[PDB]
């Protein structure tokens, strides 16, 4: 009872797992006199609240309540314009001075949060609205900066058209295909990365041959750079009120050890999934430029590049059976290492199958992706109205009448 | 002064509402100089502004402009010691408190950033009140 005082002072926290239930039963049923009344009196007038409270939960089964009733009835909880004119309406907070480091109004501070795969769970980052904005006016310059690229498919259906059907004839041809899954691209990169490409790069106007000064852009990456995350509060409960874990053993490390308890994560290398999505692109591209540039003057054979941003393909045209080429692949694979390019060991390397964006390519025809689309169908039934789930329902047979599944099942999925 | 007295004389469509809507009024009108009149215009157009606002929700206006600590010694309650902070607008009715604290932003984004402030340096004042006092509802009023 008393051990109240000494931890967390909040009755209604209490958990039922530190006593029995049989003390709890028989102590709220003794002795008391002026913490119940007669009668339940539905009427509830001010100033007698805890007894009808009480005497609720008390004619009740439950008893928690009523002992909780009980705890908090005793009373167990006991001429200068710049410094006098900041506290009426004046927007002290706006940003008019900034350093390389903030921007006056704040770091940049994001929160982490999940979101459910087939596979495993996908990182998820949301922002405060500063930190969006700066993001976005990001976000718009790369999709601008990748509107002017022509080999990136991420946003262009024309060249993922152009990709596939490449792809297509190029599995007809017997060309060399190269499915290449990066691991890790979230976590690894850094904004620093970008800043040191856009202060190398000079981004030349089309008619002024300006050399457009990014001026702006390098400070707010450099912002980008000093984003601080809040780690979610669950883990900090589930972590300090307590198997071997290597984040469990840094936490057990760092609550009086050096500092306080950790609430907000501030490194070199996040880059945010979600949030640089199209810089990261765009430097993929012209990393894979280079790299297909240099296996041409190298290895006299012919490549062509597709980039989504996480996954890529390469497709590699020969000259004049497939076991004389497993140095350059692996020289490839060197020169990507060397760039924070990482590659994932399911890449598969060779000339039968093709992948992209999980539409495999085979000779002669396609994979009609038959049990992916009728699971999916099977799922989510987004229900609100019947006549909206019939909409869903036929817009979802459409597509997967469409990968030449049959017309036998799709009946069976209307019954 | 083309627009000084300007302003002055167009001024006058105000309602006196209040004694300290008076009071204001008064020093403003009987002084004339350069360093003074735009603080005392901006304070009191806040005035008005939180006056609107506090007695949109039964307010009991703060013209003292002093501390917590001081209001909740007024009766009889013992001071846990409460770390300071000045408040817009007060309700204490038998051993409860109602906080109001009222601003204006034009943009959402420093409304947003001036109301989550806000919201963190009044929460944090509960578990203090609450250890060894009374307790306390505190509400924002965002104006855009
Ligand atoms: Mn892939």
């Amino acid at each position: 009872v008393s051990l109240h005082e000494v931890k967390d002072f909040d009755p209604d926290v209490l958990p039922p797992e530190v006593y029995k239930e049989l003390c709890d039963a028989v102590y709220k049923s003794s002795e008391k006199c002026n913490f119940f009344l007669e009668g339940v009196l539905d009427v509830c007038p001010l100033g007698l609240l805890l007894k009808n409270l009480t005497t609720s939960s008390y004619v009740d089964e439950e008893y928690f309540m009523c002992f909780k009733y009980l705890l908090i009835q005793g009373h167990f909880d006991q001429f200068t314009n710049a410094a006098l004119r900041n506290l009426c309406f004046y927007s002290e907070d706006s940003p008019t001075e900034f350093t390389s480091i903030s921007s006056n109004s704040g770091n940049l501070k994001f929160g982490l949060s999940y979101k459910e795969q087939v596979g495993s769970n996908r990182e998820l980052y949301v922002g405060d609205l500063n930190t969006k904005l700066m993001t976005r006016l990001v976000e718009d310059f790369s999709e601008a900066v990748g509107n002017s690229m022509k080999y990136t498919c991420l946003n262009s259906e024309k060249e993922f058209e152009r990709a596939i059907c490449d792809m297509k004839m190029a599995v007809n041809n017997g060309d060399l295909s190269c499915s290449y899954d990066h691991s890790k691209w979230g976590p690894t990169m850094s904004p620093a990365l970008f800043l040191a490409l856009l202060q190398m790069l000079e981004l030349r106007t089309p008619v002024d041959r300006s050399k457009i000064d990014l001026d702006s852009v390098k400070s707010i990456l450099k912002w980008h750079l000093h984003k601080v995350v809040e780690v979610p509060i669950n883990v900090a409960e589930a972590y300090c009120i307590g198997s071997t874990s290597l984040s469990e053993e840094f936490f057990h490390q760092t609550m009086q050890l050096n500092g306080q308890i950790p609430s907000h994560i501030m490194s070199v290398l996040d880059m945010g999934q979600g949030i640089l999505h199209n810089t990261s692109d765009l430097y993929g591209l012209i990393t894979e430029q280079f790299l297909c540039y240099a296996l041409d003057l190298l290895y006299d054979v012919i490549p062509v590049s597709y980039t989504s941003s996480d996954d890529q393909i390469t497709l590699i045209k020969t000259p004049s059976d497939a076991a004389e080429w497993l140095e350059m692949i692996c020289f490839h694979e060197f020169l990507s290492s060397k760039l924070n390019k990482f590659v994932s060991p399911k890449s598969v390397i060779g000339t039968f199958v093709a992948e992209f964006k999980s539409r495999f390519f085979v000779m002669g025809e396609e994979t009609p992706l038959l049990t992916k689309f009728v699971a999916a169908a099977l799922h989510n039934v987004k229900c609100k109205t019947p006549t909206q789930l019939s909409e869903t329902i036929d817009t979802i047979c459409d597509q997967c009448i469409a990968n030449g599944v049959s017309t036998k099942i799709v009946t069976r999925i209307s019954k | 002064d083309e627009y000084v007295q300007e302003l002055k004389g167009l001024i006058r469509k105000h309602i006196p509402e209040r004694c300290e809507f008076g009071h204001q009024k008064v020093t403003f009108l009987s002084q004339v100089h350069p360093s003074p009149l735009l603080t005392e215009g901006f304070k009191l157009l806040s005035s008005l502004v939180e006056l609107e606002s506090c007695e949109a929700h039964a307010c009991q206006a703060n013209t003292d402009q002093r501390f917590v600590d001081v209001i909740l010694s007024d009766n009889g309650i013992l001071c846990p010691t409460l770390p300071k902070v000045i408040p817009d607008g007060f309700k204490l009715t038998g051993k409860t408190l109602i906080l109001l604290e009222t601003f204006v932003r034009v943009n959402p984004d420093e409304f947003e950033k001036k109301w989550k402030a806000d919201m963190s340096k009044l929460l944090n004042l509960k578990h203090d009140l609450q250890k060894s006092g009374v307790t306390l509802v505190p509400i924002v009023d965002g104006r855009s």
